């Protein structure tokens, strides 16, 4: 979450998003859709 | 020096006047160039 | 365990311990006839009373580097590592600062520290660092 | 010194990331200047 903060305060000022800043986005978002997940499974089932 | 400050209370570090019981007057000091140098303590009140 | 936070006043104490006596010293300026900050000792209250009216800084936020260089080139949060602050003296109102001025002949890398009358600048904003390892 | 000039300046160019990185490194370990430009000697290169 910080990485991906520091990201887009780099990419705010500049009005239009480049090829690359939107690939590494991409990957840095899907990372973080796995984690999400991850943690959703590990209390899905109640587990106190 | 202070974190935590409730309203209406008094703390440490504030400049306040010190009104006496008659509500017209307040611990005051000498009023200028005095023969005390401004060492005897009253309670005048009213201008001051 | 409280967590230094934004819009609240600090002391920036220091501990000087010389002769092995642990003296605590905060930084005073009065900002109006002078600029320069300077060190008065906190300890040995009972025998004289140092003035704490000098030595008040409210810190107005606290802001990361990459989004200080943004508003560079154009509320309330909770202080962390790695980041910028802005210092703001209480009774002058003005924002502390890095002064391009050197009174210490002994260093010629020490500039100076005192008060500046605006914000305006990074010359104002000071960034913490962890200085233990924990 | 010799080392860090190959790796700061190629080409006649200085490489602004390299350079910022070596020169905030010396800064900060103020030992590599010797008895000269040093923080506590202050000797003065001339008389050096």
């Amino acid at each position: 979450q910080e990485s991906i903060s520091d990201f887009y305060w780099y990419y705010s000022g500049k009005d239009v998003i480049e090829e690359q800043g939107k690939r590494n986005f991409s990957k840095a978002m899907s990372v973080a859709k796995q984690v999400f997940n991850s943690l959703t499974e590990y209390i899905q089932g109640p587990c106190t | 020096i202070c974190s935590c400050c409730e309203e209406g209370y008094v703390t440490g570090g504030h400049v306040l006047r010190l009104f006496h019981g008659h509500m017209d007057e307040c611990l005051t000091i000498s009023a200028a160039d005095s023969d005390d140098q401004r060492r005897l303590v009253y309670y005048e009140g009213g201008a001051v | 365990v409280q967590f230094l936070r934004t819009d609240d006043e600090v002391v920036l104490q220091c501990s000087a311990t010389v002769l092995k006596e642990q003296l605590k010293l905060c930084l005073a300026a009065e900002g109006f006839g002078n600029r320069l900050c300077f060190l008065e000792p906190t300890s040995n209250a009972q025998n004289v009373p140092p003035d704490l009216a000098i030595c008040c800084f409210t810190l107005e936020q606290s802001l990361s580097v990459r989004a200080l260089q943004e508003m560079l080139a154009n509320g309330h949060r909770t202080l962390l590592y790695g980041h910028a602050i802005l210092l703001r003296h209480a009774h002058s109102r003005m924002y502390l600062s890095c002064l391009t001025t050197s009174r210490s002949m002994t260093d010629k890398l020490a500039f100076d520290v005192g008060l500046q009358e605006d914000a305006t600048g990074e010359a104002c904003w000071w960034t913490m660092h962890p200085a233990s390892k924990q | 010194l010799d080392f860090l000039r190959f790796a700061v300046f190629v080409n006649g160019e200085s490489v602004e990331e390299n350079a910022n990185v070596v020169v905030r490194l010396l800064i900060r370990k103020p030992e590599c200047f010797g008895p000269a430009l040093r923080g506590e000697g202050g000797s003065g290169l001339l008389a050096a």
